[PDB]
């Protein structure tokens, strides 16, 4: 697995010894090459896993997330090129260093055969994101956002650590393989109930759960474009990956303990979808839509059936790509208008038609139009939920309707109607922005041709 | 016929011919507890190293 980790580490000396006007070109080229290298982990087995060494292993749950993580860095560099143009060379190199460090931590987090090593890297990711938000954010609220984004996480993550070490004192190991093979039933006890809660809440706060989702709109609205991209695409999926990994030792207590979280998710998806209907901020709207999709993923993981896990994997990948694209489109609007308010710049289809096409495709894929992988994950989760209880179909159908409603509302408000008269600084879209949108969207429509690559280890 | 002892003669340490048996346990001591096993052997490398969390060495 070092054939991916070492080039990512070499990205740092290459960045810092680059010329003042060659940092973006070199970083983008070598990040794309690293993505191409990482693309060969998709050759998975129907047997156990790709156990490279005692420290790192690969899975068909890990490999799609790793490929997405590698693919996200070049796009983040392209998106950050514009608003960081007036910046000093040292600070641009520091920004690129933060991005590379975040990729390295994510890559090691997703393989991480140990639960303590997974926890350490899972929390190491928290530092570069915090620096990116609180340093290169525009508004005065960024600091506050960072505080929220920090403490929420730690509020859930310190109990997990305690539980983790406790488990190793009783089991003797925290290796995923030994943990899976030597799993024993968890008795219905108060001690076991609190161990279950300690194991779950850390990943639950990062999805985020509906009750604990307040940090996310703050962090996304306050962060720069690359920060928003990585938060929506990869960092939200750490909770899903961790829950899928750790729920193996929580049976049969999950049957009883899942009820409050299932109710919170099934009602909060309706709640956040309706919130999206009355939102004056594009970034806030996209953040709330992300909360709804991750609520569906939480339901999938808690149900804990093969179709649930397949749908959860597919939905995580699809949402990562779609939400990153949506944030990029909103940022292209913001870099022209400097307002970030949806109602201000109107009728942009008449002034920017190709970007209107990109908006339409992104809205269609957020809307879960078949046969997109968004709908593949949605439908698999919905079928699993129907088998769990036939009454869930009501809430799922309401969520689908409201999702279509706010997606097309966001499209119509910004692209249709009459242009705002007093806005005259709207320039033709750049080749960089069009290429960014294309590099987001073509992978989705290619993945719909080979869905088994993103359906996980239970396929 | 008594000759007075000289200086430092009555402070000499002298020997005594006695038939009284030497007390074998004048302190009435109990039996001393057995010592610890004081294990001895040849050192070998630690099995799989430190075995601390994820460290392989
Ligand atoms: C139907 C079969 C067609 C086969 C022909 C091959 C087509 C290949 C397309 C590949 C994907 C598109 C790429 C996305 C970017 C758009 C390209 C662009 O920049 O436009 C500039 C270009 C130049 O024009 P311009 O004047 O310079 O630009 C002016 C403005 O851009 C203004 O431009 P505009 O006003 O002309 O609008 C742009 C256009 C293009 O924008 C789009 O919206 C295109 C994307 C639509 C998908 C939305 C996401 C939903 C997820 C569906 C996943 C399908 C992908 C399948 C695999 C893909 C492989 C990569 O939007 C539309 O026309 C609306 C179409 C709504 C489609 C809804 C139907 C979806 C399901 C259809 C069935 C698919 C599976 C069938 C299975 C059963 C039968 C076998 O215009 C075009 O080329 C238009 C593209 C053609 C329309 C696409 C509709 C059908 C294609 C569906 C995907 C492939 C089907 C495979 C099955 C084959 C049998
Ligand atoms: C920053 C890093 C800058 C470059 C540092 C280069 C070495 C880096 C080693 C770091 C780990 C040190 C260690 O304790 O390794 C034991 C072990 C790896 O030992 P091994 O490769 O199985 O050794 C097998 C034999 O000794 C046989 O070993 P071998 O033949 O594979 O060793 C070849 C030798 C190659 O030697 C050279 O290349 C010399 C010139 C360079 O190794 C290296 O120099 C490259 C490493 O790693 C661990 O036990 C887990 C470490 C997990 C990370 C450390 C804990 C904190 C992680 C979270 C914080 C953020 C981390 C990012
Ligand atoms: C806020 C945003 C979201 C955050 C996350 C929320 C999710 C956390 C919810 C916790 C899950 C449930 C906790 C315990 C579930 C076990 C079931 C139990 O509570 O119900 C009855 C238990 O009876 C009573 O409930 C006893 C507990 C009463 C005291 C709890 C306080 C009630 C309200 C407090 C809610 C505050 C939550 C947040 C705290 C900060 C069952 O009867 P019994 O057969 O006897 O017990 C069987 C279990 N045994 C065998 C282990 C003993
Ligand atoms: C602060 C004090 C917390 C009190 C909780 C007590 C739980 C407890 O002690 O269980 C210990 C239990 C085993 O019981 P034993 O004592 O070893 O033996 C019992 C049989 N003879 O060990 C564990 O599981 C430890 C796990 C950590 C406990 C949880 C502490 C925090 C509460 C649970 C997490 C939920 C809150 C998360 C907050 C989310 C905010 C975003």
């Amino acid at each position: 697995m070092l054939k991916i980790i070492i080039p990512t580490t070499m990205l740092l000396p290459m960045t810092w010894m680059s010329k003042h006007n060659m940092i973006w070109i070199n970083a983008t080229v070598h990040s794309l090459l690293i993505s191409l290298i990482s693309l060969s982990l998709l050759n998975q087995l129907g047997e156990n896993s790709l156990n490279f060494s005692l420290t790192f292993f690969s899975d068909s749950l890990s490999a799609p997330l790793l490929v997405l993580t590698t693919w996200l860095l070049p796009l983040m560099l392209m998106a950050s090129q514009s608003h960081l143009s007036k910046e000093t060379t040292t600070r641009k190199k520091l920004y690129i260093t933060m991005l590379i460090l975040l990729q390295l931590f994510l890559i090691m987090t997703f393989t991480a055969t140990e639960l303590i090593l997974f926890y350490i890297l899972f929390e190491a990711t928290l530092v570069p994101t915090l620096i990116i938000i609180t340093r290169w954010g525009n508004q005065t609220e960024r600091l506050n956002a960072g505080l929220y984004f920090l403490f929420y996480t730690l509020a859930g993550s310190l109990p997990l650590l305690v539980a983790l070490v406790y488990i190793q004192n009783t089991t003797g190991s925290l290796n995923f393989l030994i943990i899976h093979y030597w799993s024993h039933p968890l008795s219905n006890s108060w001690s076991n109930i609190f161990m279950w809660l300690a194991c779950i809440m850390a990943f639950m706060v990062k999805m985020p759960l509906y009750g604990l989702h307040l940090w996310l709109p703050k962090a996304h609205v306050e962060a720069p474009i690359a920060g928003s991209m990585v938060l929506a695409a990869v960092l939200l999926k750490l909770g899903g990956y961790g829950m899928m990994r750790i729920t193996t030792i929580l049976n049969p207590l999950t049957n009883y303990m899942a009820y409050p979280f299932l109710m919170l998710s099934m009602w909060g998806m309706i709640m956040t979808s309706s919130i999206c209907l009355r939102q004056t901020d594009l970034k806030s709207l996209i953040a709330y839509s992300s909360v709804s999709h991750m609520a569906l993923v939480i339901v999938a993981i808690m149900i804990q059936t093969p179709w649930s896990f397949m749908g959860a994997t597919a939905l995580m990948i699809a949402h990562g790509l779609t939400s990153s694209m949506l944030f990029c489109l909103a940022n292209t609007n913001y870099e022209r208008v400097h307002s970030r308010t949806m109602i201000l710049a109107r009728g942009l289809q008449t002034l920017l038609p190709l970007m209107a096409t990109w908006w339409l495709v992104a809205s269609l894929t957020n809307l879960a139009l078949p046969p997109s992988i968004n709908l593949i994950g949605e439908l698999f989760i919905i079928t699993a939920s129907f088998s769990w209880s036939n009454i869930t179909i009501i809430l799922m159908g309401m969520n689908m309707m409201i999702t279509a409603l706010y997606s097309l509302y966001m499209l119509i408000t910004t692209q249709r109607g009459k242009y705002t008269h007093h806005i005259n600084n709207i320039k033709p879209s750049f080749t960089r922005e069009n290429a960014l949108m294309a590099l987001h969207i073509l992978p989705l429509l290619l993945l719909t041709l080979n869905p088994k690559m993103i359906l996980g280890p239970l396929y | 016929g008594w000759v007075r002892p000289d200086l430092g003669e009555l402070s000499k340490v002298t020997k005594v011919k006695t038939d009284r048996p030497l007390p074998e346990n004048p302190y009435h001591s109990r039996a001393r507890p057995e010592p610890n096993p004081e294990a001895e052997g040849d050192l070998k490398p630690a099995k799989h190293g430190s075995r601390l969390f994820f460290w392989t060495m």
